[PDB]
RNA sequence: CCGGCCGGGAACUCAAAGGAGACUGCCAGUGAUAAACUGGAGGAAGGUGGGGAUGACGUCAAGUCAUCAUGGCCCUUACGACCAGGGCUACACACGUGCUACAAUGGCGCAUACAAAGAGAAGCGACCUCGCGAGAGCAAGCGGACCUCAUAAAGUGCGUCGUAGUCCGGAUUGGAGUCUGCAACUCGACUCCAUGAAGUCGGAAUCGCUAGUAAUCGUGGAUCAGAAUGCCACGGUGAAUAC
RNA sequence: AAGAACCUUACCUGGUCUUGACAUCCACGGAAGUUUUCAGAGAUGAGAAUGUGCCUUCGGGAACCGUGAGACAGGUGCUGC
């Protein structure tokens, strides 16, 4: 699913773990109902855009690891709906037999 | 079913008037599976009927249901080619059930106030045969009587 | 006391794992209640079976996570050390808790 | 039964009587009768004139009828003069709150037309 | 296309899971990716060594890989030198330690992957698809098979329109769930295109 | 509408406006930030908002304050 | 002394104890009159106590959880018929012929894949 | 102190495993001395007991080259590649599939009873306190039969409206907000307030459904920062009819 | 499509890059990194400080970073006849 689209996603993962998995203090702690509500809260949201557009974990689409398909994802397996099926009935996901109740 | 001759399910008696005839009537009146709302209306109707009529409930419901009961109904078979009116003697299980539908179907219309009022007034008119349900039986006879030429 | 809880995917791999952990504890240094079962977690997944269109057609999968408890009611010196460094049983997760 | 601009109902509960006033609904009407000290179960025929005069001063607090109609008319007319996205939406006769305009929108767009 | 994967329907009943490990919901996805990374790598590296399936286990941060194979000599090489070369490179991408074990298979013609890869290899060297298919069907019935359905889909023999052809000899009950059936597929990348090679091998009734 | 924690403008547009206002009136500012709100200090400026293919000049008035810049720049043309 | 019968009509699971004494019917510490109100049938629990008469013979301490009204009320009916085993096969000859001891398995059907709810298919477009 | 709270208890519900069990197996009758079958016992269950998975050879050169793989044929200071916005949400119209209606078996208020199946660690987030409410703080506990989202709603029980475009519908608009999120105007969801459109059961047509099924009332999950009336599951009350 | 505000996004506008965002090499210079400032819509470009490690053939290393060079990398472009 486009090697550029797969390769631009590695920036999104690597660069997010750098900034906002550490510098969420800029938005969370500072922008709060307390004594910093005056210019300190203004300088927070001002400085929050100085950061790159990426880094925000909302910008991560969360696509399949094998193929790179954006849609049809499953968080348990980290795979697309097609590749989980191909892998399940084959012997790769442990315990994942066909359900029938 | 094409060749699957199986019987029907058993029903249950209504606590306050433990029988069968009016137990079916609750079921035909019931909308959206709400037997709690429907069964309260039938008791409210038959109590208001028994007050006015000066009878019990089962015999009050009977002298009413028989007055809207079809003797013969009209089918139409094409045996040979053409389509014509063939009357047939209705079966005893369907006979009284087809009557209970015509009482309730009439009571959908005739917007008095409440459902308990409307069924009471329909069964009251059925006792003195001058409602809508008796007219629907009357018309059903007129077809069988007029189209009696076809066996 | 030590509440030992252990879970797995196969229903008939965990049985000998629960049998051997109890026997290497009951026999070596006494005391055991038994294999307390607990409810099974059945995480279901309903994926689309085709690669394009055909929404009606799907396959349904599940993963039975079978739990088990052990529950000993005395901190025995022979038993407590037999739990550590002496488990094995692959495909069966185990979590000892004091 | 003559408060505010209009309000002339009869054989209707006091809470439902004041819904007919433009600028007063269900919950506002409960706040009127709570402040006035009148029961919601009574009706205007049952009430006396001594109690109706207290309702007149209570609804005078809130913006109602011709005061409200102009406040809404000002706000819509303001948007159209600015030439904003909502102003273009209003004067063109199309739905405003980011709605679907392709299949539906019949309330705002009006009934069906020929092609 | 409307048939269930014969291995998959029997994963609880008769056939086993190849990846046999427990993991909590957090690690599960990353643990399954590293499982695919070694499997993809180890299959392509050990091509001539002739691997059927790869079983993987993970008891308490220790990845025990098992390579079921027809030719165990080519996997190990000389004095188990290639085992140590595999041990190192597999351990890096996967997760800390390694424990590669090699299971021999004295009846290689009854394993579905090895028959499919043999037919694939033959199709790539300009051998007739019938002479590759029927000979493989004939070879394993004499040894110890009771089924052996073999389908070959695609262009085959440089044709314009693609055809699907199959030749079986015996009982191959795909519907029977108690029945053990080795099923496997392989693609044959020729000059004309891709040629699929599905193989079913009914061994035992239970 | 959203955002109680300070009305939002992009750093670049804030600094560009502050630099433009202190100097004096000049020309339409090429800005792509539609998302940004309009401050009281922006009144008088004829900033050019990006509709998508071109820049639409918008003379900011007393009323155009709480509204955002993209409201005065129709994207999809019709008839 | 104190006999027992299970009953578990439709998810719900009754737990009927029965002793020889007063005519009362206790259930979850509530009275039978107030626990089961106007709904459809209170006396489905008392249906099995008709061919074998109660009146003032057998007191019933009941406990139930699961289902709703009729699921519980029907589970108590099955629970009582199972519980009435103190005169083994003499009662069950007359009791079985009027239904009663039949579990009546019928549970809610699962939602099918593709279909809108169990049997209800969506619609049909033929152009 | 009066709540499974308490020691404790191992009966029962349940939870799991491993077994019993329904076998036309018994019983008569129709049959051809057969396969069968009509009922009848016994039984929790009766003739594949209900439901699921399971999909033969092959049909439609059916769908997918945009999941992936892939033979050719094509592009390479571009059909490749990074960024800010805009767009996929456009709107004389036409249909599909829904949902909410058009009410009185109903609508709004107060007294309060009964589920299942899930799900949760940058998670799900009590009780408290601030909120008219979305929510805002503090933060308890739980990788869970325990802790949490979580009061199920239908349903009763009282009240009140009394057939009105209505106390039906709840659209649409204006204002005031809330959380998420760098950012909510194009283009979110929800809340409050006022607003109160069409609609009074639908032309030719036409759809699904054979019992816990239709019908109706909740509820969950997957994808998911946020964003279901969809989808996938779950359980309540519970019909008619099959000559 | 198991959920389009940016992302996704394959489309459009304008800005932009050509061994490229993603890869192994032949080899030139540097630890990797981290903090922080300026012009710009942002991609980017310009800096300013600090740190200067696991083995010595010590003209080297095993990674990482940024140059020039080509084998090339890359295409959700067409063809499900
Ligand atoms: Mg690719
Ligand atoms: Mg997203
Ligand atoms: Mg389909
Ligand atoms: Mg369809
Ligand atoms: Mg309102
Ligand atoms: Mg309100
Ligand atoms: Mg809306
Ligand atoms: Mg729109
Ligand atoms: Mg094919
Ligand atoms: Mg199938
Ligand atoms: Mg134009
Ligand atoms: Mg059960
Ligand atoms: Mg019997
Ligand atoms: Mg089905
Ligand atoms: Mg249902
Ligand atoms: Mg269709
Ligand atoms: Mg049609
Ligand atoms: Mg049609
Ligand atoms: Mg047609
Ligand atoms: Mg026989
Ligand atoms: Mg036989
Ligand atoms: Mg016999
Ligand atoms: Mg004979
Ligand atoms: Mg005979
Ligand atoms: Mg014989
Ligand atoms: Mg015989
Ligand atoms: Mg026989
Ligand atoms: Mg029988
Ligand atoms: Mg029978
Ligand atoms: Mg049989
Ligand atoms: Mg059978
Ligand atoms: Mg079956
Ligand atoms: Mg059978
Ligand atoms: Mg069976
Ligand atoms: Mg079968
Ligand atoms: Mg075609
Ligand atoms: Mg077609
Ligand atoms: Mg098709
Ligand atoms: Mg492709
Ligand atoms: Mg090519
Ligand atoms: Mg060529
Ligand atoms: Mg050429
Ligand atoms: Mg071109
Ligand atoms: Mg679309
Ligand atoms: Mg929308
Ligand atoms: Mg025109
Ligand atoms: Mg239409
Ligand atoms: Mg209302
Ligand atoms: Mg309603
Ligand atoms: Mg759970
Ligand atoms: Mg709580
Ligand atoms: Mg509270
Ligand atoms: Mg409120
Ligand atoms: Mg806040
Ligand atoms: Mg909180
Ligand atoms: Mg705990
Ligand atoms: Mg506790
Ligand atoms: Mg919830
Ligand atoms: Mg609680
Ligand atoms: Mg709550
Ligand atoms: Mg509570
Ligand atoms: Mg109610
Ligand atoms: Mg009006
Ligand atoms: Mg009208
Ligand atoms: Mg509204
Ligand atoms: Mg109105
Ligand atoms: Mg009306
Ligand atoms: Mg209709
Ligand atoms: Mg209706
Ligand atoms: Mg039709
Ligand atoms: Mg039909
Ligand atoms: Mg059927
Ligand atoms: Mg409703
Ligand atoms: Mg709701
Ligand atoms: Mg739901
Ligand atoms: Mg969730
Ligand atoms: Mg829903
Ligand atoms: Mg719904
Ligand atoms: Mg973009
Ligand atoms: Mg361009
Ligand atoms: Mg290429
Ligand atoms: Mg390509
Ligand atoms: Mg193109
Ligand atoms: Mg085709
Ligand atoms: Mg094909
Ligand atoms: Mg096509």
């Amino acid at each position: 699913a486009k090697q550029s689209m797969k390769a631009r996603e590695v920036k999104r993962v690597a660069l997010a773990d750098k900034y906002f998995a550490k510098r969420a203090e800029l938005k969370a702690i500072i922008s709060d109902v307390n004594a910093a509500s005056d210019e300190d809260r203004w300088n927070a949201v001002l400085k929050l855009q100085t950061l790159p557009r990426d880094s925000s974990p909302s910008r991560q689409r969360n696509r399949c690891r094998q193929t790179g398909r954006p849609h049809g994802f499953l968080r348990k397996f980290g795979l697309s709906r097609i590749k989980v099926r191909e892998a399940a009935m084959r012997g790769e996901i442990p315990g994942l037999k066909k359900a029938s109740w | 079913p094409r060749r699957r001759v199986i019987g029907q399910r058993k029903i249950l008696p209504d606590p306050k008037f433990g029988s069968e005839l009016l137990a079916k009537f609750v079921n035909i009146l019931m909308v959206d599976g709400k037997k709690s709302t429907a069964e309260s209306i039938v008791y409210s109707a038959l109590e208001t009927l028994a007050q006015r009529s000066g009878k019990s409930e089962l015999e009050a419901f009977e002298v009413a249901l028989e007055n809207v009961r079809p003797t013969v109904e009209v089918k139409s078979r094409r045996v040979g080619g053409s389509t014509y009116q063939v009357p047939v003697e209705v079966r005893p299980v369907r006979r009284n059930a087809l009557a209970m539908r015509w009482i309730v179907e009439a009571a959908r219309k005739r917007g008095d106030k409440s459902m308990a009022l409307r069924l009471a007034n329909e069964l009251s008119d059925a006792a003195e045969n001058k409602g809508t349900a008796v007219k629907k039986r009357e018309d059903v006879h007129r077809m069988a009587e007029a189209n009696k030429a076809f066996a | 006391r030590i509440r030992i809880r252990l879970k797995a995917f196969d229903h008939r791999l965990i049985d000998q794992a629960t049998a051997e952990i109890v026997e290497t504890a009951k026999r070596t240094g006494a005391q055991v209640r038994g294999p307390i079962p607990l409810p099974t977690r059945k995480e279901r997944f309903t994926v689309l079976i085709s690669p394009h269109v055909n929404k009606d057609a799907r396959d349904q999968y599940e993963i039975r996570t079978h739990l088990r408890l052990v529950d000993i009611v005395e901190p025995t010196e022979k038993t407590v050390d037999a739990l550590m460094r002496l488990d094995l049983a692959a495909g069966v997760d185990v979590q000892i808790s004091l | 039964a003559r408060i505010a601009g209009i309000n002339i109902p009869d054989h209707k509960h006091a809470v439902i009587a004041l819904t007919s006033i433009y600028g007063v609904g269900k919950t506002r009407s409960k706040a009127i009768l709570a402040a006035a000290g009148i029961a919601e179960d009574v009706k205007i025929s049952e009430l006396s004139e001594g109690q109706i005069d207290t309702l007149r001063d209570e609804v005078a607090k809130f913006v109602v009828e011709g005061d409200l109609r102009r406040e809404i008319s000002m706000s819509i007319k303001r948007l159209m003069d600015l030439g904003c996205y909502r102003g273009l939406r209003h004067r063109r006769g199309l739905p405003v709150r980011g709605q679907r305009t392709k299949t539906n929108a019949r309330t705002r767009k009006g009934p069906r037309k020929p092609i | 296309g409307q048939k269930v994967h014969p291995n998959g329907i029997r994963l609880g009943i008769v056939k086993p899971w190849n990846s046999t490990w427990f993991a909590n919901t957090k690690e599960f996805a990353d643990n399954l990716d590293s499982d695919f990374k070694v499997r993809q790598y180890l299959t392509k590296e050990l091509a001539k060594a002739s691997v059927s399936r790869i079983v993987i286990e993970r008891p308490a941060k220790s990845i025990r890989v098992t390579i079921h194979t027809a030719r165990p000599g080519i996997v190990i090489g000389k004095k188990g030198e290639d085992v140590e070369k595999l041990r190192k490179v597999v351990a890096d991408i996967a997760g800390v330690p390694a424990q590669i074990n090699i299971a021999e298979v004295r009846k290689p013609e009854l394993d579905a992957k090895l028959v499919a890869d043999s037919i694939t290899s033959q199709l790539e060297r300009r051998v007739m698809f019938r002479r590759a298919m029927k000979r493989a069907v004939q070879n394993a019935m004499r040894l110890g098979a009771k089924g052996i359905k073999v389908e070959v889909s695609g262009r085959l023999g440089g044709a314009e329109i693609a055809r699907t052809e199959w030749y079986r000899e015996g009982r191959v009950p795909l519907h029977t769930l108690r029945a053990d059936i080795d099923y496997n597929t392989s693609e044959a990348h020729t000059t004309y295109g891709v040629i699929g090679v599905k193989v079913w091998i009914f061994k035992g009734e239970i | 509408r959203s955002l109680k924690k300070g009305p939002f403008i992009d750093l670049h547009l804030l600094k560009k406006v502050e630099k433009a206002v202190e100097s004096g009136d000049k020309k339409p500012l090429r800005t792509w930030s539609r998302r940004s709100t309009i401050f009281p200090n922006m009144i008088g400026l004829t900033i050019a908002v990006h509709n998508g293919r071109q820049h639409v000049p918008v003379f900011v008035t007393d009323e155009m304050v709480g509204h955002k810049l993209g409201e005065f720049a129709p994207t999809r043309t019709y008839r | 002394n104190q006999y027992y019968g299970t009953g578990r009509r439709k998810s719900s699971a009754a737990r009927v104890f029965i002793k020889p004494g007063n005519g009362k019917i206790v259930i979850n510490q509530r009275s039978l009159e107030q626990y089961f109100g106007r709904e459809t049938a209170r006396m489905v629990v008392r249906q099995p106590l008709e061919l074998v008469d109660m009146v003032e013979k057998l007191d019933l301490y009941i406990t139930v959880k699961g289902g709703g009204i009729s699921g519980q009320a029907g589970a108590i009916r099955h629970g009582i018929t199972r519980a009435l085993m103190e005169y083994d096969e003499s009662l069950r000859s007359e009791l079985r012929k009027a239904g009663f001891v039949t579990r009546d398995a019928r549970q809610v059907e699962r939602k099918k894949v593709g279909l809108r709810k169990a049997r209800r298919r969506p619609q049909f477009s033929k152009r």
